[PDB]
RNA sequence: UUCGUUAAAGA
RNA sequence: CGCCGCUAGAGGUGAAAUUCUUGGACCGGCGCAAGACGGACCAGAGCGAAAGCAUUUGCCAAGAAUGUUUUCAUUAAUCAAGAACGAAAGUCGGAGGUUCGAAGACGAUCAGAUACCGUCGUAGUUCCGACCAUAAACGAUGCCGACCGGCGAUGCGGCGGCGUUAUUCCCAUGACCCGCCGGGCAGCUUCCGGGAAACCAAAGUCUUUGGGUUCCGGGGGGAGUAUGGUUGCAAAGCUGAAAC
């Protein structure tokens, strides 16, 4: 049974601090709260540990993510770039 | 390249139905040990250990090595089981060629 | 004050086998000072012209020099790019045909490394009553794809000596004209522009081998 | 070291000084710009998070990538609480207190 | 007078009037 | 002096800019090397009224006072680059230099060829006007 | 005022394929001599796919869009 | 009533079409509705060609020409005089000689 | 380059 | 922006001034940095459901059309509710800020400008994430199916033609020419018919009125307003009457 419409996982602030401010801060905790894909394992075991840092269940490879996602898209454009200076011209 | 790539799941869907088939590490094991397997099929992202022991053993019994481009969970898609998996071995191929036509 | 009575001029000294070794006269501020006379002059360009370079060939296809050492009153120059003139290029676009472009980076044999286009534009056979006369676009980057693999090979085998040798008669436009005619009839393809952006060392005796 | 690698290539934790194990741009999603290599007199350009285009040697160091912890400042603080234990993990640089009141 | 900036005022006045009740409900 | 060449029969050439405005006019004579200016006189140095300053009559009186200071200095021949406000404004060139031209070809001056060195964007970069634009 | 009934020939031939009357199709079945040894081949007119001799493992008909081009002019029959 | 059965311009496949920049009033205008014309003109008027070719260095040897892609729009055309007005039956014609 | 207004009716 | 050269003015307008300059403005030559932009080629041409889409190359999936002696076998058309996209502007975060530029400040013309003209410039215009769902979102013209004139062209496939042109020479496509087929954007004429006419091969097959289906109008204002319901951060969007 749906029982919050619109705080969703905000509904524990409950009244305090802002619309607005409480809008922003739901999609980060969702980014921080939800179990993502380990690219090693192949398993949905991706436990947030402290900021910056991510830590899949199975088989302990802790990984160094982003703050409140496990991929920043600047960090993916990063890779990108620094793979494609990489394989251009052999540096 | 998408041609070779739909080709190999066509072949593993013929295989599924048609064909006979060990899943999983612990049972491609035994067949790569008595000799009963001929192709084996590696995980882009199974663990490297695990890929060299496999790729020691085929290339001492004479059996062939295909790595998959892919993740182990669409590579559980491509053998069509909701599960994952990272190594299978073709026993026996029922209408395929892929024992034909890569090695 | 009249600055230009002691003002002093140069002569410029162009690299070999053109036709000659003559451009004209430049102004130098003088060696005053600090600042000393060849210290512009290494900088100094050129944008000039033929009809006094090849020995009476066309009036565009002008080349951009630039002065690298100074040795006894002749400011000496040596190949820099080569452009063509702004009414030949707005020329011959027409208003029914299909315009194709390329370019291309390649290394010389030496340590220059040249960017040279290509133009090119179509041509209503002899004898076409249809007006438009336009490609399928698969002939265009099939041509694009060809024009950009002649000039790798001639460019990557050859150094400055030889490709301004064959910038001389043109002989690049004329081999895509002879390797073009399979695909499409295409009409006055030229280069249009072929600059400089890297330049290896000063190498004084490569330039005395550019003379002879 | 930044001699090696080719212009545009981002890097983070960079040197000021050959040898002196880490810098520059070192926050958590940081990282700077390496361009202008130059063959003699050997220095090389670097933007840096703030903006700023230093010189630097050509002989000291950098790990390649950007420091992980990125998007550290998206989220509000949203209560004192947060705030407090914050600065009571750094240090005591919170007696914030306005100079008018 | 346009059409436009009849229905811009009016939407002017709609705004006001929407003001008014939200200060005097 | 007498210049760079003594026993005239060769050309010392000159490359002069004009650039050619609705609201001024300039002739501009350089060395070959394009840094080197030998003589620069606009409309406005010669007419002066700021309305008649973009007058083929200004760009007579320019072109002469340049003409002169030119054969002061001792040069023979000009090859000619033409311009206008090109970069966002009207590609076409402005009233002077259709005279211009006449008046360097007037007094000496032989002249060699003429290029339209006119700054020519790629793909209309954004203009000045606006939406609709300039109204009276 | 045009007869509907008896149309000319030239007409329905130069008429679309389902446009006209009888709707024929505008395909046919070749028979494709190979100069191997001694097997001719009968093949679709429009054919799709390539087309592989038994004998000599050669490709007959190039699959082409419209109707399928031959490798060196083998000839052909019309069975109809 | 419909004026025009093209409607000014010519879109009649396609639902936009990029705003190119009138010459004088700087105003942008579809360019299948804009006044498109090209102008080759010489460089020097022939009233002064003459002097140039008696008073130059080479023999008549080199005529260039300026091409210039003159791009009005419809409301500064008819104050410029190119696009003059015409009657119901003459509205059909095509390019005059 | 700019130049404002003239109602009700009266065929 | 940094070097080099020359010199008194250089933008700007119908006209001038506000602006920058002997501290070197503007102009030329070289180099550097920034972001926006893809002309000419560009067409009563193409694609996409529309809004829209134009530098090269690679990758990813998608689709119309065509040729189908291919396959399934009525699986179909339109659609209350509901749902996906949806120009530009506007709103909430993040990076920068070239040009233009709402508001704003001035310099001018007028009796009066706070406007049209000029100078500077904020939000925005750019990109990545979210919201809003509006336009002269136009062909002011619902979708599906059939019929009723001709002509000349164009784009995409298919077919036929000891014609021409390119390779080295049969050989296969390339380029042009002639004709046909299908569907597509279009054009000219017509007493085919309609309509009040403009005009329309559809706006025809309608008093000789009926192929199927959806949404909407009932004199002009009030008024797309008030009041309710609902969506939205808000601007506002959807539904939307009465008195007179
Ligand atoms: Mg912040
Ligand atoms: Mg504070
Ligand atoms: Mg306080
Ligand atoms: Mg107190
Ligand atoms: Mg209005
Ligand atoms: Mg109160
Ligand atoms: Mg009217
Ligand atoms: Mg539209
Ligand atoms: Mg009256
Ligand atoms: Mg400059
Ligand atoms: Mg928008
Ligand atoms: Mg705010
Ligand atoms: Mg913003
Ligand atoms: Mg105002
Ligand atoms: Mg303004
Ligand atoms: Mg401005
Ligand atoms: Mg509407
Ligand atoms: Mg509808
Ligand atoms: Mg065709
Ligand atoms: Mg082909
Ligand atoms: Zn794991
Ligand atoms: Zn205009």
């Amino acid at each position: 049974a749906k029982r919050t419409k619109k705080v969703g996982i905000v509904g524990k602030y409950g009244t305090r601090y802002g619309a607005s401010l409480r809008k922003m801060v739901k999609k980060i905790e969702i980014s921080q709260h939800a179990k993502y894909t380990c690219s090693f394992c192949g398993k949905t075991k991706m436990k947030r540990r402290a900021v910056g840092i991510w830590h899949c269940g199975s088989c302990m490879k802790t990984v160094a993510g982003g703050a409140w996602t496990y991929n920043t898209t600047s960090a993916v454009t990063v890779k990108s770039a620094i793979r494609r200076l990489k394989e251009l011209k052999d540096q | 390249t998408k041609k070779s790539l739909e080709s190999i799941n066509s072949r593993l869907q013929l295989v599924m139905k048609s064909g006979k088939y060990v899943l999983g590490y612990k049972q491609t094991l035994k067949m790569i040990r008595q000799g009963k397997a001929k192709l084996v099929i590696l995980a882009n992202n199974c663990p490297a250990l695990r890929k060299s022991e496999i790729e020691y053993y085929a290339m001492l019994a004479k059996t062939g090595v295909h790595h998959y481009s892919g993740n182990n969970i669409e590579l559980g898609t491509a053998c069509g089981k909701y599960y994952r998996v990272c190594t299978l071995a073709i026993i026996d191929p029922g209408d395929s060629d892929i024992i034909r036509s890569m090695p | 004050v009249d600055p230009f009575s002691k003002k002093d001029w140069y002569d410029v000294k162009a690299p070999a086998m053109f036709n000659i070794r003559n451009i004209g006269k430049t102004l130098v501020t003088r060696t005053q000072g600090t600042k000393i006379a060849s210290d512009g002059l290494k900088g100094r360009v050129f944008e000039v012209s033929l009809a006094d370079l090849q020995n009476d060939e066309v009036a565009f296809r002008k080349f951009k020099l630039i002065t690298e050492d100074v040795q006894g009153k002749n400011c000496l120059t040596n190949f820099h790019g080569m452009d063509l003139t702004r009414d030949k290029m707005c020329s011959m676009v027409k208003k029914w045909q299909t315009m194709i472009e390329a370019h291309v980076d390649v290394k010389t044999t030496d340590g220059y490394l040249l960017r040279l286009f290509c133009v090119g534009f179509t041509k209503k056979r002899n004898n076409q009553i249809r007006k438009t006369s336009y490609a399928q676009h698969q002939q265009v980057r099939q041509i694009r794809k060809k024009m950009m693999e002649i000039m790798t090979r001639e460019v990557q085998t050859n150094d400055l000596k030889e490709v301004v040798n064959k910038l001389i008669p043109d002989s690049i436009g004329k081999d895509i004209e002879k390797a073009c005619q399979s695909i499409y009839p295409l009409h006055d393809v030229f280069v249009r522009k072929v600059k400089m952006l890297k330049k290896p060392k000063f190498e004084l005796g490569k330039l005395m081998e550019l003379h002879g | 070291p930044v001699g090696t690698m080719p212009e545009g290539t981002i890097v983070c934790c960079l040197e000021e000084k050959p040898g002196d194990r880490g810098k520059l741009a070192r926050a958590s999603g940081n990282y700077a710009t390496v361009i202008s290599h130059n063959p003699e007199t050997k220095k090389t350009r670097v933007k840096l998070p703030s903006g700023s285009k230093k010189v630097i040697s050509s002989a000291n160091r950098a790990v390649v990538g950007v420091v992980a912890g990125g998007g550290r400042i998206d989220k509000p603080i949203l209560k004192a609480g947060r705030a407090y234990h914050k600065y009571k993990a750094k240090r005591n640089c919170w007696p914030r207190v306005r100079g008018v009141a | 007078m346009r059409a436009k900036w009849r229905k811009k005022r009016m939407r002017r006045l709609k705004r006001k009037r929407r003001k008014m009740r939200q200060r005097s409900k | 002096s007498l210049g760079p060449q003594v026993a005239e029969g060769e050309n010392v050439f000159g490359v002069c800019h004009i650039f050619a405005s609705f609201n001024d006019t300039f002739v501009h004579v350089t060395d070959l090397s394009g840094k080197e200016t030998i003589c620069r006189v606009t409309g406005g140095m010669k007419v002066k009224a700021d309305r008649d300053e973009s007058s083929p009559y200004a760009a007579m009186l320019a072109a002469q006072d340049v003409a002169q200071r030119c054969k002061e200095l001792g040069i023979t021949a000009l090859h000619i680059k033409l311009r206008a406000t090109g970069g966002n404004r009207t590609k076409t060139p402005g009233p002077g230099a259709q005279s211009a031209l006449r008046a360097l070809a007037r007094s000496g001056m032989k002249i060699g060829r003429i290029e339209d060195v006119t700054p020519i964007p790629s793909d209309s970069t954004r203009r000045k006007g606006g939406r609709r634009g300039r109204r009276l | 005022a045009k007869d509907l009934l008896h149309p000319s020939p030239e007409e329905e031939k130069r008429k679309h394929k389902k446009k006209r009357l009888v709707q024929s199709p505008n395909s046919y079945f070749m028979d494709v001599k190979c100069p191997g040894c001694y097997k001719i081949t009968t093949v679709f007119s429009h054919a799709q796919t390539v087309v592989l001799c038994v004998g000599c493992s050669t490709v007959l008909c190039q699959p082409t869009g419209g109707k399928a081009r031959l490798t060196e002019g083998c000839s052909f029959r019309r069975k109809q | 009533t419909k004026k025009r059965r093209n409607n000014g311009r010519a879109k009649k496949g396609r639902g936009h079409v990029q705003p190119i920049r009138c010459t004088n009033c700087a105003r942008c205008v579809p360019k299948d509705k804009a006044i498109k014309k090209f102008v080759i003109r010489n460089i020097v008027e022939a009233a002064a060609v003459r002097d140039i070719s008696e008073a130059s260095v080479f023999d008549a040897y080199v005529l260039p020409k300026l091409y210039v892609k003159l791009h009005y729009c419809v409301s500064c055309a008819i104050h410029s005089k190119v696009v003059r007005n015409r009657s119901r039956e003459a509205r059909k014609d095509r390019t005059p000689p």
